[PDB]
């Protein structure tokens, strides 16, 4: 769920990296806010294979 | 007293020295910008979630603030205790007036 104030004449809302982070859903006039899901960097500790 | 680290601080940092990180802003220093933070949503999205949302990621240090103040003060006792003899051997005790 979205706490933005779109304007009735607004759509889509972007961000900085020119990507979609805001969408208005066609059927009920409702304001979402998407986010990437989850990720990291995984990283490996071992001694030597001897 | 300028210069010795204070005790009454949990940092146990000097005065000049509390004054120098407190001058400095620093933007990233590499702690855990988890991403619960950015999936807050407080609506004010900011650089550093932006960068994280596309590959871009910041390493702390393996030497934490502690351990230069603690590095600091143990050269300042060392040059206040001895003078120059503990750095080209075992330190030995002098009067700071004949020292200087
Ligand atoms: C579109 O149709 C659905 C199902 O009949 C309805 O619930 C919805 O309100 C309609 N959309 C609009 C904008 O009226």
């Amino acid at each position: 769920e979205s706490n933005k104030k779109f304007l009735p004449f607004q759509q889509f809302g972007r961000d900085i990296a020119d990507t979609t982070d805001a969408v208005r859903d066609p059927q009920t006039l409702e304001i979402l806010d998407i986010t990437p899901c989850s990720f990291g960097g995984v990283s490996v500790i071992t001694p030597g294979t001897n | 007293s300028q210069i010795l680290p204070d005790p009454s601080k949990p940092s146990k940092r000097s005065p000049i020295e509390d004054l120098l990180f407190n001058k400095v802003t620093l933007a990233d220093a590499g702690f855990i910008k988890q991403y619960g933070d950015c999936l807050g949503d407080i609506a004010a999205r900011d650089l550093i979630c932006a960068q994280k949302f596309n590959g871009l990621t910041v390493l702390p240090p393996l030497l934490t603030d502690e351990m230069i103040a603690q590095y600091t003060s143990a050269l300042l006792a060392g040059t206040i205790t001895s003078g120059w003899t503990f750095g080209a051997g075992p330190a030995l005790q002098i009067p700071f007036p004949m020292q200087m």
